[PDB]
Order: C-alpha cells, then structure tokens, then sequence
C-alpha cells in the first residue's frame, strides 16, 4: 500500500502514453495527469497515505 | 490538487476500462492502483491537510 | 516525545481518576479528552509522522 | 476531536496545577506534562489527528 504509491504512480504513468496509443484518450488529457503525477508534493501524499494508514 | 487528483483517477479509471482487454492487463492492474489510491479514504486525508501544513520531508 | 505524550496522558489518567469524586467532575471529563486524544489510533500516528515530516502550519 | 485537540489540551494545562492542589500529584510531573502540552508541534499532531479523523 506504500509501493503502488509512487510505483503505480510512476508506472501508470510512462504508461499514460502508451494508453493514448492503444485507446485515443486524449493526449492533452495524458499531459495532464502526469502533472497530476509529477507533483512532488503529491509524492509526499501517498507516502504519508500508507505511513498512517499501515500504522493504524 | 483535489479536483486534478479525482480528474486523474477518474481519468485513469475510464482509460484502464479502454486499456485491457487487448494486451495490457498488467497495465490495467497499475492503472487501478492509481484510482484507488487515489480515492482511499486515507489519501483525501492528507490532501486536505497540505491546504495548510507544508509537510517538510528530510528523511523519509 | 512519544515516550512524553504516553508518560503524559498516562499521568493524566491516573490525575482524572484522584481528580474527580471531589469537586471537579466536569474537570475529569477534560482530563479525558487529553487521554483519548491523546492515545487515540490517529493521534499516536501522526506522533510518528514527526520523526521526519516538519507539517509546516499556515492556517494555525 | 479538532476542539479537545487544544482546547482540551488547555483545560488540563491550567487545571493541571489544581489537580496537584486536590489530589498531590506534584508539580514536578505537572511541569513535565505542562511541555508536553506546551509543545507547538503537538498542536500539529492535534489539529491534524482531527483533520484526518474528520476528512473521511
């Protein structure tokens, strides 16, 4: 729960290209999203996501 | 952060739907992770939290 | 300040129990609230957090 | 949970010598919780604590 977070994040993420090949999304919609993954504070969000959520 | 993190996993969730089925099932698995961590109960946590707490990481 | 916050609320439970059953009752309630709080399963987490998370507050 | 967090934590921090008063707890330990309570980044875990135990 603490892997996919940058590892989902940053696999999904080289993929987001090769889905607009495979599905024609949008590739101003890919850009998009990989600022939505790019965030460096965003990488902070999932770390801390399963750093609470693992120790509870 | 909020609205573009919904608008990405809700945009991951439709392309996974049109992603697999052909040749990227694997890829289909990752996308998911992304939504639901995306939409965890525990993300919209922190999200809402950096409104105003800069989380200064220096060694995590 | 994990062993300061157990120690903390620890000595507060054991305050609220020789505090009240006089004439603070109302003051063992808020004794309370810093134990629950205090030991709380999200509280103790957030205690961790620290260790390399500087939450820099705006809104405070 | 976002009002004790402090406001709880304030109501002990200035009975805490009260209670020394009515039950000899003595203000040595008083002292020593009034820092655990003093502290600013508690305030952090606190306000935080609520934050996400209230953001469902």
């Amino acid at each position: 729960g603490l892997l996919a977070a940058e590892r989902a994040v940053s696999q999904v993420l080289d993929s987001l290209e090769e889905i607009h090949a495979l599905t024609d999304s949008s590739e101003k919609d890919l850009d998009f999203l990989h600022s939505v993954f790019q965030d460096q504070h965003l990488h902070t969000l999932l770390d801390l996501y399963d750093k609470i959520n693992t120790k509870s | 952060r909020k609205q573009d993190t919904q608008r990405a996993l809700h945009l991951l969730e439709e392309y996974r739907s049109k992603l697999s089925q052909t040749e990227d099932r694997q890829l289909r698995s990752s996308i998911e992770r992304v939504i639901s961590i995306f939409q965890s109960n525990l993300f919209q946590a922190l999200i809402d939290i950096q409104e105003f707490y800069e989380v200064t990481l220096l060694d995590n």
